[PDB]
């Protein structure tokens, strides 16, 4: 994880885990922009059906 | 009916208050049988059992 | 048993040392009943400095 410099459309969220210890953590965040489908997808909750 | 959070000492709290009333002489409990298969709640002045 | 024997409530004095992965305990630790009983983790990492 980078605390420094810049990047394009990445962003190092925050999230509490409770997968985890309860805690506040950051993790790496990926937007890609690309042209085609109308249609929006995160993957992160979509797995089909 | 009291509603909280959990660890709010709803239940300490809540004697500590009750102990403080006061009710006069609870008449004492018993019970009676009415036939050999037939009981009965009954209540008597205290001392009376 | 025609009658069993009760045993009344005592004040605890013991202390209860569990021991278990920390994936044992996350099963555990959802409950808030959990935290208010236990505030110890005795915590080790698969890693020392």
């Amino acid at each position: 994880l980078r605390t420094t410099g810049r990047a394009v459309g990445e962003v190092n969220s925050l999230v509490v885990v409770e997968a985890a210890p309860y805690w506040g953590r950051p993790a790496r965040l990926t937007a890609r922009a690309a042209p085609g489908r109308d249609h929006l997808i995160s993957i992160d909750r979509e797995a089909g059906l | 009916y009291l509603v909280g959070p959990p660890s709010l000492g709803k239940h300490e709290a809540l004697l500590a208050y009750l102990s403080t009333q006061s009710v006069e002489t609870p008449p004492d409990l018993l019970y009676v049988p009415l036939s050999e298969r037939k009981v009965a709640v009954l209540t008597l002045p205290s001392g009376q059992e | 048993a025609p009658a069993g024997l009760e045993v009344e409530p005592f004040p605890i004095q013991m202390q209860v040392i569990l021991v278990g992965t920390p994936e044992a305990f996350e099963g555990l630790e959802e409950d808030p009943a959990f935290s208010e009983l236990f505030r110890i983790r005795a915590e080790f990492s698969p890693t020392l400095p």
